[PDB]
This record gives C-alpha cells, structure tokens and sequence, in this order.
C-alpha cells in the first residue's frame, strides 16, 4: 500500500537461445495459459498450467503431448531441462544480454578434480585405495580425523589410482596431497 | 548555431563518455560501460537519468578547458525499476578522467540518495574509480564525506546494495564498507586502500594486483566481499534475483511472492540425513535445500568460514534468512570468522523485518592459542548479541549437537526465541557424557557403570525439553511445514524494549 | 538477555580478578569495560589441557589467557592493573566519570582549574620537521583539568590513543593519533579500539575531543588480507553517527580519506580548529605534483608553486572546512567555551528500528 | 616570507576590511563599520569570529587576481553573549565590494544559523548591501537560495531580529521579510527592490531615495519596518535593551529577571482615566505605562496604524506582550492596518511563550469603500485567528467599549483565554443602544420610554458578566495586582490541541 | 538549566559622561553596596541600597546625604536626575 508495483507491459520477449554448437531466435508472448513461440520462424503454441514447483511439467506444444523435467535453473540463463529421457543444456539469454555477452572474454580454467589434497589438517586413519584401483565420483578414498571427527575425502573424478602419497598413520597438514588420480 | 542543436549535441557527448576509443579499450578488456551495466540492470523503458548535463566548476590546472568538459562527469545516475519496483542506482564511468571522483561527482551520487531515503527505495551502487580527483585537491575530500554520511544515515532505513565490478582505491573503499552486502566480480574486480607500488615502497614484500586486492582474496579469506560472480553479465543478472528478496524500505514487510510449492508437503528425505554415530559429518546443505521453497537458496559467502551458512531463501512465497552449522567443516564448531559473518548477517535481517530460521549443530568453539590471542572472546559476543536483540521471528531447530555456551549463542529459545524444535538426534548438554561422568564421578569405584547410567538418562533430547528448552520433539519429515505454519502466524508479532538512544554491540 | 537489554541503558563495567572459563567468558564481552589484575586473572574459553589434546601446540596458563595478553595482543581487556587492591581504588576513581544512566548528562563536579587560562606549553610541541615524531599525550595532559587523564589500553594499538578526562568539571572522551608509533597511521587495531571507545561515549552523552594527526592508513598485506576496509569503517561509522557534541583539532596532518575518518567536520562536528601547522590535502606535495605535472617541463618549478600554496592550513578553511586557526596556547580555553554552549544540543535523525555499524 | 608572517599579514588584512580610503568614507557618510558595530552589540571581549580567512573561489573576469582577494569576503560572522546570553551574529562589510552577496558570502552566514538552530541561540543580523555580486552570476541566487531556507527552517525555533543600517536591494530585501521584527536607522538606511533608475525607465513618475525606500516611508505607512532609531549608535543601544525581552529559544520559557518593583501595589491613577462621556477619547498609553514594571514599555512601530498599540514589557520580572486599542486615534476602530500589525505580534510572543495582556476598547470597524474594497474581511480576520489559535496565557481587561464582532476578535474569553476584566465602564453589546432600540422597537408608540428601559438594563457591563463573559469587575486601581497573579499561576500551564501539518491562517 | 548564563567579569566601568557642555571621564567600579567612583582624579564613594523601582533614591555621597529622583532613563544614555530641586540631563 505504500509502493504500488506496476506490472512491466511487454509485448513481445526476444530470446538467444542457445543449445549445442548453435544459437537461436525465438520470440515469444504470453496470451494466458498459451505461449505463441515462433522459432526460427516456425510457429509453435506452448499450451500449460505451468506449475512451477512440480518436478513434472506437463505441456502441450501444437496438440502433441510432451512431458519435460526442469532440473536447475540459473540466473545467467543456464537451464538443464530433461526431454525425451535426455538432460540438455541450454542458455537463454534475452537479446540484450546476448548482444553484450560477446564482449566477455572467454577465459579458460583449469579441471583440478584428479589432485586429492587434505582439506583440513589431522592423522589419515584410513585409505580405500592402492594404485590401479578404480574410483567413481563421490567414492571415499581417505579418511582424516582431527577434533573428534571422522572427515572423510572423496574424489571428484572417475579413474584410476596412479599413487598414494599419504598412508594410514602418517600426519597431513592443510593442503597436502594424498592421493592422485588419472 | 541554434539553442535546439546545442542540446542535441550535448546529449550525444553525454552518452558517449569518455570517447569511443576508451570504451575499445573497456570491451577489449571485458568489461561493460556504465551505461551499458544500467541496461541490464534495469526493467527496459524504465530507467530515468538524471542530471546528465552537470559538469565540473574546477578551474585549475587547465580543468578550465573545453576539451576537458565531459557532460556527466564520470557517473551515470538515476532511477528506475527491477520487476516493477523502485531502486535508485549509479554507476560509475571509468572512460571519463579514470572514473576519479570530484565534488560534483559526489554530489550527483548523494541527490540521488537524498530522494531514495525520502521516498523509501533501495540504492544499488555499481562501482569501479581510481580514487579521487586530484585536480581538484580538497573538493573530492567532501566528496567523501558527504557520501559516508549518506551511506550511515541510510543504514536501517533502506538496504544498500554495492557491486564492485572494477577496481577501487583510495576513499571508496569505505563505501561498500558501509553498505549492507558487497559483491565482486571474478578477476576484474580489486579492492585495496593503497596500490602494490606503495607496499612495496613501505616494506620489503612483494605482491601483485590481485593478490593484494582480488575478488579471490575478499571472498575466501579477509572476508570482506559476500560473493564473486564470473564476469559483468552473470553478475548483474544474479543481481536482479537476489534484489526480489529484500524489502524497498524497513517500514516494509518481508516482500511476499506468489508460491507454488505447497506449505505442507512432507519431506522424507530429512529423516535419515543425521547420522547415529557421533563422529560422523553431513553437510547441512541438504537440510536447507529440501526445506525451503522449490528448492532455492541464495548461498552469501560461500568460500568464507565454511563452517557456518547463511543465505536467504522464501518459505510459502515470504523472504527468511537462514543461518545454520556446517558439521563437515571442523566439526561444526564456532570460530572468529564464523561469528563476525553470522553476526552481520542476522543484524540486516532483523532490521528489516525478515524472519530467521537457524539450523543448530554445534560442539562448542574451536579451541588453541590461534582463536585465543585473535579475541575469541570479543568476536563470539558479537553472535550472541545479534541474536537476543532481534525482534523478528526467529525458529530455531536442533539437528544434533549443541553443547555448552555455544547452545545459548545459536538462537536459543532463551534470547527471546519463539519457537525451538529438536530432531530426536538432538541433545543438548554442558558437554559431552565422557567428560561430564569423568568430571561429576572422581575417586568413585565402578565408574564404568555411572558412565552407562550418565549415557541412558543425559545423551537425548529429554532432559532439555522436559526443562521447556524446546518446545516439540518432531519427526524431521514435518520440519517444513512446522516452519511455514509458525512463519504464518508469527508475521504479525511485536514485541517492546525499553528506549535507548542506540544499540553498543560488544564491536 | 539482561546484559544486551541494558546496552545503552546503564553502563557496565566488568573488572576480572581472577579465572574465568566456559560461558562466563562472554559477559565481560557484552557489557562496556572489561579490566584485568596482571598475573593474577585469567579469561579463557578452554584450558590448556584441551589445546594441547586438540592441536599438537604447548601452552601454559599465563600464556593462553593472561592479562598481559589481553591487555597487549588482543585487545579484549581494556586496562590490567597490579593487585586487588589497588584495582578496586582505580575502579573507584573511573566510577566516578560515568552518568549512572543513559538519561542522563555526563556528570559535571566541582573543579578548581580555572577554564579561561592559557597553555603556553603547546605552542612548541608540533616540530616544524614533517619527520620528526612528537608524543601526542603532552597535549592531552595539558589541556584537561588539572592535568589528570584515564587512558584506556595503554599498551594496545598505540597509534590511537582513548581515554576520559574532565574539562571545566564535565566529563569528557578524547580519542586523538599518537604520532609516536607508526607514523600515527590507522590499522585494523586502532579502527578498533577507536569505535568502540566513541561508541560508548556518544550513547551516554559524553562529549567528544579529537586530536587528529594522521598522514594515512598502515600500507601492505599485513592489513589488506585482514580487512582494514572493514574495519576502518567502524571508525567513519562511530563518528558519524554520533550525536553528542564534536569538537576537533587538528595539530599537523591529515591525509586522505583518513581526515574524514577523524571526525572531520563534514560528519555532523560542531567546531573544527587547526592550529599553524595543520595540513589538509588528499595526499603529500611530493605525490600530488608528480600526478598533476606529469612529462612536463620544469617540474622543479612547479613542486615549489604547489607546496607554497597547498602545503599549509589555507586551502581547506577557505571552504569552510576549518571554523578558525588559532594559536595552540589557547586551545584548553576554546574548547571549554564550546562544551558549555555545546551541551544543550539537540539534533534529528530518521527513525530506525536499529543501527546497522559494518562490523 | 614564514608561514607565520603570512598569517600575521591575512588577519591584518582581514580586520582592514576593504582598505582605510573606503573606511574613511563610511565614516564621513556618518556610519560605522561593521566590526566597530559588534564591538558595540555585543559584551566586551565575548566575540568569537569565524572563517575570517575564507576567500572567494571565482576566478572569471580577473576575480582572480591578487588584487581582489579580500579575506573575510565582505560578511563579518561569529557568536558572542549579550548580558552574558549566547547570541549569534554576522554584519555585512560594505567597504568590500559594496557588501554585495557572493556564494561564500551567503555560505559563512548559513554555517552561523546552523549551529544557532543546533544549540538554540538567536540570530541578529545587521544588514548592509547593494544586491548580488553580478560577477558570479548564479551563485549568489544560489546563496540566496541557502538563507531563504534557513530563514524559514528556524522560524518559531529561535527569534530572529534584523536591523537594518544602510542600503538593501535586489534579493536581500526579502531576508527581513522572513525575520520576526525589523528595525531602521533614520535617513540613513533604505529598502527597496529596484532603485529609481528603474522605476523611472518603467512608469513616468519622478522619485528619490529617501522617497522609494526610505526609512519614514517603511515606518509610518508600508508597515514593514517596526521602529527606526536615530543613528548607529543609539540604534545598536536600544537593540541590547530589546534583546533582553525575549527567550533564547522556543522552548525555553519566557525570561524572567530580578525586579525591584512590588507585585501588588495599587494603582490609583487608573481609576478616573475613562471618561464617563462616551464621545471622550483617552490615551491607552497611559494605562499602558502604570501597569508595567517600573514604567517601561518598548513600543512597536509608533508611527504605523496608530489606532492600535502593540509591545513589549515585563510584569512581575517575566516578559509580556501588550495588545491595545488606541480610542485616540479614530475612535478605537479597527481597520486593514491594525490588523496586520496585530496579528504579527501576537504570533510571534503566542510562537515564544511570552504572555499575552490585551487591553480592549473597541466600537467596530472603520466602514467606507476604502477599507471595503481593500479586503476587509480578509484582513480582519487576521487578529481573530492571532488570538484563537494562541496557547500561552492570555489575560484580558475591558476598559469601555467592546461593540461587534470587534468583541471577540480583540481576544474575548470564548477564544479559550485565561482571564477577562472588566472595569465599571465597560460595555459589551452587539451595538449600541441608539440603534439597537431602533431595530428592536419599530413603529411602537412611546419609543422614548423603551429608549431609556434598554439604556438602564444593558449600556453597562452585566449582561455580560451575569453570562460568564467576564470573570470578575474589578476597580482599575487594582487591575495590576490582578494581572500579576494570574501571570504568575498561567505560566505553567499546557493545553492540547489536534494534530495538524502546519497552520492555515486566512492570509 | 539549558542555556547557563555566564555573568561578564567587569573589573572596571569606564564612562564618558556629558553634563551641559563638558564631556567628563568617570571610572566606577562596585564592591556591593557602594560604588567607588572616580570623578576626573577626585575619589568618591557612593553608598546605597539601590532599590531602582522606588520614585525616592537615597544615597550617602562620602558621608553626605542626598536624595535624588531618577525621571526617565533611555538607551541612548540619556538620564534625567533631580538633584536639590532642579533637573540635569546627563547622557
Ligand atoms: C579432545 O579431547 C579434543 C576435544 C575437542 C572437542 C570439541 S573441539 C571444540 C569444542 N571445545 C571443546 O572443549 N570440545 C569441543
Ligand atoms: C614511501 O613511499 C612510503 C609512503 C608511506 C607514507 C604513509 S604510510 C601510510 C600512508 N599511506 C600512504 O600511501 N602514505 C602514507
Ligand atoms: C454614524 O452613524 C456613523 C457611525 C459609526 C460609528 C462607529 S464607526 C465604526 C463602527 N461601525 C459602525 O457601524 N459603528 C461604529
């Protein structure tokens, strides 16, 4: 009652959508219930309640029967959607961000999942693995207890062991390496 | 000529700025102009500039000539709005005279401030200087000035917001200081009060730009900046989602938006999370995601005292700040660091108006010489002083441990809390039964056997919630929808406290 | 519960005169003094025994919790004095400075130290050598009544010094720089020490003396990893919010944004005075003309046009940054007369539900 | 040249002012400058200056030169105590640059009335000015700008007194419009807008100095100026003996001060005054002076709407304010001009808790199409809202003649006043007998006999009285004892009224 | 209470008085109840209980008694005083 909020009178949405290797033109607008979505310039009507909390979406697109799964959502526009049993990635920017984003420099990082340090300082007690044993993601590989506190290490890679560098008894610091992976 | 084509050329300087060739270098460096920034920010059409033809009065130093007249004077200022509402904004144009700052360059930035007090909306600064304006000696000092006493006036009245997506030396240093949460930008941004020529000058160390003040830095260990985005788009756009949290003002409540996510839906998934031996960790995380609403929470410092989360999330469409342990780092135990970030942040959420809920799992407070000569003391005060002088709603629930004075500093039903819940992992003790039997049965014969009887009638929930600690013993499956039902009729609770010209926090 | 509902209400002083342990640790951090007995009093969470289990570390008593290193090193205890009993005779004495309430004025007694005289012993005690330190205490002894000053921490960031003290009977705050150490720079320690002491003062109506003299902030890692732009800002926030009376001297310099930290005119002061050798500018004459005069011919020429212009109290009391300059020797007389003009003053501010200082 | 020797040298300039030839023909024109002035106003050796080493910072067309750099830029500012009472000043220096107002000029004045706002002191300002210093261009309306707000921000806050002792014109014409009283200096101060240059370029009419805006002219008929003195030194005189009547601030109570003269002494000299013949005027002035303590009474503008008496003095050591008709000058009546006066006067002392006494003796209004066409109506109702919107204590005496509405307007007890006496001859009717028998007993036989039934019933104070219109009927002699007691059981007293915004008084 | 009053500490009052056609220099200073008056080089010491309401002033002039009625007193300076039957006006 203090600060009247007035509604935003968009006509039209222009997105860049983006999937694989390509990147897309679609408008859309909202005339209730149904999105009129042209695409590349082929039109589709997106037809749904769109309850925005159920893990399954129900949508109708051009009379034909579809349900998707939105499995996270970001505000830079990331989207994982699973369709046909198939999770894909797809970024929608809106045309003005589209249009700015090419100024971003494309810098590269480094994947430092396979180097397994101690993230916290104490004994080793014990380790699940010798070189050549195989590891999942998420897989224990030692377990380190300071405070009265089993903190168990895991990897974030799928591979295989090429060395142990620290063994059971031996007492690591803060960012001692114990294990690396392939 | 005319008066009219005066004008219209001032107004095409005043948008280029600094000159085209300045803002090549900007995007050859990554970055997007002031002008570009506000864009983004704001609903399209909505945005209202305002002032665009001030400039400078200095006079000295060949200030006086033409070709130094830049229309604007290195900051873009005004209003708009963000989903509909209100927020005033500036930013700063690094392509004009470095983006230095000069009076009038304060003082269009605290116009803007004056209106935003009056009327009750948000700032949101978007900085990047150099520092002051030289050139003009002593004016860009009560430049300052008048910005620092804006920005502590406003404190409490309206949130304020600063992004830091450039560098930042000098006297603006403070402002974000001053400000209610501090964001950065991943390798681009820096933030230091002297620059590494000066450190080098004074002591025999070497350091570069961004080790002596990068994003890296600020975020993971001085503790300073809430959190780093990847660059100037994803930046902004995570700025707009994390605005629809707050209120416009403190006379507001929570915000409340529409929810689809039903009130009162079970999770199963909580009940098996806590694990039944003592020594083993879980991550908290789990807990937060599960309950709040559709699965979204807005994480604040996530690299910085990993042992304690807070972050904000919405319960049935309604804003709460959240603050919990994280037993998986250092077992879950209070230190220095995790006690000045829990205190902030729940001091910005009871002054306006936004419920707490606190997840508590604590064995007490990290102990050695390191925590000890770092004032330990001083800085837990500063946790158990946030929370018993808040006013808001506050739901506290007890997943596993909380042993000693730590129970009473996370939000304890005895600093005015309103309602406490305990999962049945939960027990709450001076300390642990080893220590207690050891300490209550010295000298005795058959100790072994008042250890197991200690054990029995102590390790549980039973002998605090008999005491009225805690108000139920609930299965962790219906944690939400307790937690919604209390938020729903709490809402509306006011509590008095005696007159006081102002707070004195321990500091 | 009841030690934060009488924050601000009533003052409390804690004084430690002996162990403390577990959860006791935490009132003396809530109420607004804590004080110590050297060698004697302890303030620890855990003991020695559960270091020594948790970290592979050697520690004893005296070392862990000491009063020597709260008084030193971690700036907790705010003075440790030699026994119990002359502890509780000190206790006394700094009683009888405070209001008994926050509804109060600051306690004003009888006092025989005439408040028009003059202080000759000031006027030489700023060198005209921009290198040559002074001890900044030989002005705040001279000028308060009778020459009795409290000062608080003494042995704790010594580049910042607080303390109470009294002038024409009425309690006052004096914080001010210690050229001595540091170059009387500001650090994280001193920002510290600095709010909290102003803080106190200004929510029981304790009017504020400032004596700045500050050529800048601490430089290097040390201070940038450790926060020193938040915690510098609980100095800028403590003035700026106060509102009792201000009233400031600056002496010799003021740099940078540290003139604004100082509780310069611009956050609500009530009366600025320089004295001769005041200088306010953003940075030294040796910086400022290598930035303006940069690939020019004779610079020479230019650094002595700029430090006969700017290096000097001019430039900024011509904007009305400084109310006067006057001679040092006059300095207790000035300030007198404004904290009996000063004290009925009130002021507005917006209504907030709490304040919101940086922390 | 030291830095001290070039100090020395700025406070020899600064107290020099615009050089001694300039000096020495303000001198010889009769006039003081403006530091021999507070020397005068103030008490010996209290006089603090302020921001005596300011400059202007204009540099365009030469105002850069060294030859123009005049320290203290025209304004002499500062506090000091009058009888040991803070007070703050500023006089304007019209030796340099003709005492024109220039940014910093205006600046160096707001400072002074911000701090007396803060502390609660009153402002005095001796004014001496040309206009605006044209060489600036818009920053002295911008200076103007500054003090117009301050000027009104401490209306009712603290009394602001101006005196004026020289020329004024362009916008400083308007600063004693926004003070509460304003004084002149006799042939030797004016004020007006535009000079005779202009009036004589815009209409064919021939003018002077002393004609346009001269101090008779401000003082016997425009009504703008409350009292002109002789010279400088007599007017700053009698300007200290003023100062001494009214309260520092608005929320202190009126000043009370040591007084010789006894409470309850009778006065005999009020008993014959009144005539018995109705067509007799008296001189109100004389019962003015036998009450008040000791015979002193500061009359306010002697010479403008004679017909009604408006002042200051004090009863019993408190301060008053005095309200009266004047039956000497045409009959008592009331008219556009004695409304004006009356209503400024009565807002100010109700604004400063000064008690008011009215002294009533009025027959109507002054009819005719000159009061008629001049708005009347309006005017009149000026005084009514004066007085009915007033809080303080409020002590009325009828001495003849209360006809009309002009009853209630002069400060009836109905207006929620205190107390209200009468003296023998008082009268009180809606006209008197000769037309009301004439309306009421139309075309009755024996008109004479109801003529002399209605004379001997109602020409006499009862009617009203015997209705509670009066509260007593007292001899004069005793009227000062009276007034005496009920000013010393007034003073206390508070009433409560609904909340408003801010006054809307008919204008 | 909120505004204290500081009484000025004049040690000495030095007058220019003008009688009919001389300006005469008078130096006064009180010490209670009488005033030590210096007039021209001649030392008095004037004596009363100052009760400035009454019509009738006594005062004891080194030793001499006098009565003197105070007329009008104005802001200017200007006094009027009857002293042995006869009115002088002296600024
Ligand atoms: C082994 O004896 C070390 C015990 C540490 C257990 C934890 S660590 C922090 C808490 N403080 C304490 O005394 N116990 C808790
Ligand atoms: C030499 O160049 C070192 C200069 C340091 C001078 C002092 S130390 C702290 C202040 N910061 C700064 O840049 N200068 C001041
Ligand atoms: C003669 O009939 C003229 C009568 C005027 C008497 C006075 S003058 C003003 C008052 N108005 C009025 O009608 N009577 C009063």
């Amino acid at each position: 009652s203090r600060m009247p909020v007035i509604k935003p009178d968009i006509a039209n949405w222009e997105l860049s959508v983006k999937l694989h290797d390509k990147v897309h033109t679609v408008v859309a607008s909202n005339n209730g219930s149904v999105f009129s979505v042209e695409v590349d310039g082929s039109k589709l009507n997106v037809t749904s309640t769109w309850n925005l909390a159920s893990p399954l979406l129900s949508v109708s697109v051009d009379g034909t029967q579809r349900t998707v799964q939105c499995l996270s959502r970001e505000a830079g526009g990331n989207m994982s959607i699973q369709f046909l049993g198939t999770v894909y990635k797809v970024n929608i920017l809106t045309r003005l961000a589209a249009e700015l984003n090419k100024f971003m420099l494309e810098k590269v990082t480094e994947d430092t999942s396979s180097v397994l340090r101690s993230p916290m300082p104490g004994v080793v007690v014990a380790v699940s693995v010798k070189p050549g044993d195989a590891v999942a993601e998420g897989q224990e590989i030692c377990v380190i207890e300071a405070m009265k506190m089993q903190n168990s290490m895991t990897a974030g890679k799928t591979g295989t062991v090429k060395s142990v560098h620290c063994q059971a008894g031996d007492t690591v610091g803060e960012g001692d390496l114990l294990v690396e992976l392939e | 000529t005319s008066v009219n084509e005066r004008i219209e050329n001032k107004r095409r300087t005043a948008l280029l700025g600094g000159g085209q060739r300045r803002i090549d270098a900007q995007h050859k460096r990554g970055k997007l102009t002031a002008r570009e920034r506000i864009s983004l920010l704001l609903d399209p059409g909505s945005f209202v500039e305002s002032d665009m033809f001030v400039e400078h009065r200095c006079a000295d130093f060949g200030m006086a000539a033409d070709k130094n007249k830049f229309p604007g004077d290195s900051v873009v200022t005004g209003r708009g709005r963000i989903n509909g509402r209100l927020v005033y904004v500036f930013s700063q144009d690094f392509t004009v005279f470095g983006g230095s700052l000069s009076g009038a360059h304060a003082q269009k930035i605290c116009k803007i401030m004056d209106q935003a007090i009056t009327v009750g909306a948000p700032v949101i600064g978007l900085n990047d200087s150099g520092g002051a304006r030289i050139q003009e000696g002593v004016e860009s000092l009560a430049g300052y000035a008048d910005i620092f006493l804006r920005n502590v006036t406003a404190s409490g009245v309206i949130p304020q917001i600063s992004l830091i997506m450039g560098p930042c030396a000098g006297g603006a240093v403070y402002s974000p200081a001053l400000t209610d949460f501090t964001f950065m930008v991943k390798d681009t941004s820096y933030l230091f009060i002297t620059g590494p020529d000066v450190v080098k000058s004074v002591t025999n160390e070497d350091v570069t730009q961004e080790e002596l003040g990068g994003a890296k830095t600020h975020t993971t260990m001085s503790g300073v900046a809430h959190r780093a985005f990847e660059n100037d788009v994803d930046a902004l756009c995570n700025l707009r989602d994390f605005f629809n949290y707050l209120p416009l003002s403190s006379q507001d409540p929570a915000p409340v938006r529409e929810c689809h996510d039903p009130s009162d839906r079970l999770v199963p998934e909580l009940d098996t999370i806590v694990p039944l031996e003592s020594t083993k960790a879980y991550n908290m995380v789990d807990i937060i995601h599960s309950v709040v609403d559709e699965r979204e929470f807005f994480e604040i410092m996530p690299n910085y005292a990993k042992n304690i989360i807070v972050g904000f999330a919405r319960m049935n469409g309604r804003t709460v700040g959240i603050v919990g342990n994280q037993p998986k780092v250092a077992s879950g135990c209070l230190d220095i660091n995790s006690s000045v970030k829990g205190a902030r942040f729940v001091r910005f959420c009871d002054a306006f108006n936004i419920p707490l809920i606190t997840f508590v799992d604590v064995p007490g407070f990290l102990p050695g010489t390191a925590q000890e000569y770092g004032g330990i003391i001083r800085h837990g005060a500063k946790l158990l002083y946030a929370f018993a002088e808040a006013t808001v709603p506050k739901v506290t629930v007890i997943t596993r441990k909380a042993y000693g004075g730590a129970y009473d500093v996370m939000s304890s039903k005895h600093l005015c809390g309103d309602t406490n819940y305990a999962w049945p992992t939960a027990e709450i003790a001076v300390m642990g039964a080893k220590g207690a039997v050891e300490i209550i049965f010295k000298g005795h014969e058959n100790v072994e056997a008042a250890q197991a009887e200690y054990i029995e009638k102590f390790a549980n929930p039973f002998p605090a919630a008999v005491r009225g600690f805690v108000d139920d013993i609930i299965q962790p499956s219906s944690t939400r929808a307790r937690i919604c039902c209390d938020l729903d009729v709490l809402a509306s609770k006011k509590v008095q406290r005696p007159w006081r010209k102002h707070a004195n926090i321990p500091l």
